[PDB]
């Protein structure tokens, strides 16, 4: 397991959290190890799983797709993290997949984990039995939200990460279902002074509702794995929200639709950037072969940057402190990706969406970014007040900035941000369990 | 106030002192005072990355690294020796620094570097343990820096 | 040895490997 | 009572609060006060501290790195002192400078450097042809006519003569750039005092500059 050590990527909103938990008689090391390779089959294609009835996520709807997962362990801190839904569903975790071996029976296994987590949407689970018997064997593959495969987990993955996602896109559907016909208000009017509200020390309801409605269209669209439509939602909710001046929203739709640029040359297809986003944005109508994306990117992100910190003096509808240090954190480890090479290629987008580190490389000359202008943006990190928010974010932050001066290669400053951790995690008012990568950290120093 | 260093190639300080201005006499006021020395590690990296480049004069830096409202500034000389310091506000403000003071200030205090390095019991690893250097440097200290 | 003591245990079923807040 | 005391780390000084002390080696200017003196003084020490040396050492080895160790502890002094000297154009020196030379941070220029001023300050006159082989990877050269501090030196072997080695040494090491210089002794126009201080640069150096 790999716990303080995030390294967020810019396809991360695309990615989708699923909760892994150790169902029976595990040990560290097995589940350890169990997870780590059920973390490699994360690139489902949409072609190989089956289709659904329903139009708006039915899988064959688009030849491409990869549909990524993200595996992960942490139960992050609801109740506080929950009201941050309605502004963007991909934060909230979906679907369980709930590792199993005790031969007991699934049927009541999955109950009491529905109790437990009724809050989480797909649930089911996996059987890592070495020959179960044939009365189970039958029960179990009667059902679908119950599987089963060999330890070490080597037996049939593919067809079962194929299924997790075909109960994903039916349970998802049902969720928009449910979900499409509430008033989605922002996050500061949900909470009020639940949020903080990101203390630096550096006719209008329609139209606003249905732009808001078409944009969490879209990013249901962006999260469900079809892509070309949800740029096509991308458009039209920007460029309705513009003239409403809902600077907030407009933000994270800007954002999304950048990803949409991202991951649609990732997957290699031809689109032209939007008479919208180019009016909104300058360059400084075109297919993207005739402009560097990394550039258009970084303008991109200035201008949703800016639009934050324009939504900060309305009183209920400002941009939380969470989400703008998250977003700071994604386009400071974007613009470390964009520094290790000239050429914008096939390589780095596939480092950039499977987060892989590849420690040192040999430096070619003139890279993307200079590195000073790493630097100069990710000393906006500090600008906000970090030593308020809770040790989630604290060790994100400081974390990531460490991997960040790391590949930028200045050790001493990584010594500086990884002793801001230590002195932050030091100060939590809380009992902290013991961990085998707090070994690792202290090593580090 | 201020926190002024000099330090050498194997990276330790060889001289360290801190400035007020008499009406906060306690300086930096408890955690900074913690904070001064890891600040000033990391703007080190920074002085060292400017330190090989091409581009007039290029032994003053100026403001090199930011942090909270302090401003941190670097000199170096010709044997790797670093003059880095970092001033604070009076409790509230948007500190500037000067352009003029503090280069004749890296001025005179690199010409008591250079005559206090001749004699030949110096070594460079060894600290400068003068008080007639520390007199110095606080009485230019008094007559520049505030 | 702790290093390796905790290597093999019982984990609590039904909830995460590591929880950060109570 | 009131210097550095590295242990306990950075006393507390008072801006508004000043008593200097007679210090006689801060005070005494190093403007340029000529007192040239006789050569034979310095041969004769240059000749005495080589038997010292030679008493002391017991094998070549040990007299190799012996010399260019002494001669390791001028380059250091000179470096700094001699490039700030050249940044005056033309009581405390610092109020008669608005410049000074950038940084010889080049290696072209450094070494250029020890060619022009340092060798006209050692000895009174400009080092001849300056050159680096082509051949290898990289070997720069100075070579000297008539060595001024080994002159009365004999033997066709050279050894004695590393004290200058060592004077480029730390002042090329103290500049960022080390290095493993050695002297070689070659006749070629008649002379027959002519010696060559090969300069090899270290890898490290190599590739910062490309």
């Amino acid at each position: 397991m790999n716990i303080l050590k995030h390294f967020p990527s810019y396809v991360g909103p695309s990615k989708i959290r699923t909760l892994v938990i150790p169902i029976g008689h595990w040990t560290r090391k097995e589940f350890n190890n169990a997870v780590q390779k059920l973390s490699e089959f994360n690139e489902i294609h949409l072609s190989d799983v089956t289709p659904i009835d329903s139009p708006i996520f039915t899988p064959q709807g688009f030849p491409h797709g990869k549909l990524f997962f993200d595996f992960l362990t942490i139960d992050h801190d609801d109740a506080l993290e929950l009201f941050l839904y309605d502004f963007e569903p991909f934060r909230k975790t979906f679907v369980i997949i709930g590792l199993v071996n005790d031969y007991s029976d699934p049927l009541t296994n999955l109950n009491f984990m529905k109790e437990k987590y009724p809050t989480l949407i797909s649930p089911n689970l996996v059987y890592a039995s070495s020959t179960p018997t044939k009365e189970l064997e039958q029960t179990i593959d009667t059902m679908e939200n119950v599987f089963a495969s060999s330890p070490d987990m080597q037996k049939n993955i593919e067809t079962i990460m194929c299924d997790i996602a075909r109960n994903f896109l039916t349970a998802l559907n049902s969720y928009y279902s449910s979900y499409k016909h509430v008033t989605l208000r922002s996050p500061g009017a949900i909470g009020g002074n639940a949020v903080l509200k990101t203390t630096l020390i550096r006719n209008r309801s329609q139209q606003k509702s249905l732009g808001r409605q078409m944009k969490i269209l879209g990013n249901f669209q962006l999260l469900a794995g079809r892509y070309v439509d949800a740029l096509n939602s991308f458009v039209d909710a920007i460029t309705t929200l513009y003239k409403v001046r809902d600077y907030l929203w407009l933000g994270s739709a800007l954002d999304g639709i950048s990803i949409c640029f991202l991951l649609l040359s990732y997957l290699g297809l031809s689109y032209q950037i939007p008479q919208i986003v180019s009016l909104i944005c300058p360059v400084e109508n075109i297919d993207v072969e005739n402009i560097n994306l990394p550039l258009l990117i970084k303008c991109i992100s200035d201008k949703v940057l800016y639009y934050y910190d324009l939504s900060l003096m309305h009183n209920s509808e400002y941009a939380p402190q969470v989400v703008y240090c998250e977003f700071l954190l994604k386009t400071l480890t974007f613009m470390t990706s964009c520094y290790k090479s000239s050429e914008f290629s096939k390589d780095v987008l596939d480092n950039i969406v499977k987060n892989q580190h590849r420690a040192l490389s040999d430096i070619p000359n003139s890279p993307m970014f200079p590195r000073f202008e790493v630097y100069f943006y990710s000393n906006k990190l500090f600008e906000l007040q970090l030593k308020e928010m809770q040790v989630e974010a604290q060790i994100k932050i400081y974390s990531t900035m460490a991997e960040v001066y790391r590949l930028l290669g200045y050790k001493r400053k990584q010594l500086f941000v990884l002793r801001l951790l230590m002195v932050a995690l030091l100060a939590t008012p809380n009992k902290i369990a013991w961990h085998p990568d707090y070994r690792t950290l202290i090593d580090t120093i | 106030p201020q926190y002024f260093a000099i330090i050498g190639k194997k990276d330790n300080p060889v001289y360290e002192i801190e400035f007020t201005n008499a009406e906060n006499p306690q300086g930096f006021p408890q955690d900074l005072k913690e904070l001064n020395p890891f600040i000033l590690h990391a703007s080190l990296d920074i002085v060292e990355d400017l330190q090989w480049q091409i581009n007039t004069d290029n032994c003053y830096l100026g403001k090199v690294d930011h942090f909270y409202g302090l401003a941190i500034t670097a000199y170096i000389s010709y044997s790797g020796m670093k003059f880095v310091m970092i001033h604070g506000n009076s409790a509230n403000s948007s500190v500037v620094i000067d352009d003029n003071n503090m280069r004749s200030f890296y001025q005179e205090v690199h010409e008591l570097y250079v005559k206090t390095l001749m004699n030949p019991f110096y070594k460079i690893t060894d600290p400068i343990r003068s008080p007639a250097f520390d007199s110095r440097v606080r009485t230019l200290a008094r007559k520049h820096l505030s | 040895t702790l290093d390796k003591y905790s290597s093999e245990e019982i984990l609590p079923s039904f909830e995460p490997v590591y929880s950060w807040s109570s | 009572s009131d210097g550095y005391e590295y242990t306990v780390g950075p006393k507390q000084a008072i801006t508004s609060e000043t008593t200097y002390i007679p210090s006689r080696i801060y005070s005494e200017s190093l403007l340029f006060k000529r007192q040239e003196a006789s050569l034979s003084a310095m041969a004769f020490l240059f000749q005495e501290m080589i038997s010292q040396l030679h008493r002391t050492c017991k094998t070549a080895g040990d007299f190799e790195t012996k010399l260019s160790d002494y001669g390791h502890n001028i380059g250091i002094r000179l470096l700094e002192l001699l490039n700030f000297r050249a940044s005056v154009s033309p009581e405390s020196l610092s109020n008669y400078i608005t410049k000074m030379r950038r940084r010889d941070l080049k290696i072209l220029d450094i070494l250029q450097f020890i060619h022009g001023t340092l060798w006209s300050y050692l000895f009174n006159h400009v080092s001849d042809d300056l050159v680096k082989s082509s051949e290898r990877d990289n070997e720069y050269m100075i070579v000297d006519n008539f060595p001024t501090l080994t002159q009365f030196i004999p033997g066709e072997n050279v050894s004695c003569e590393y004290f200058v080695c060592g004077i480029i040494k730390g002042f090329l090491f103290n500049a960022g750039f080390p290095c493993g210089v050695t002297a070689h002794r070659m006749p070629q126009g008649g002379h027959s005092q002519r010696t060559v201080y090969l300069i090899q640069f270290d890898r490290q150096v190599l590739d910062r500059e490309g």
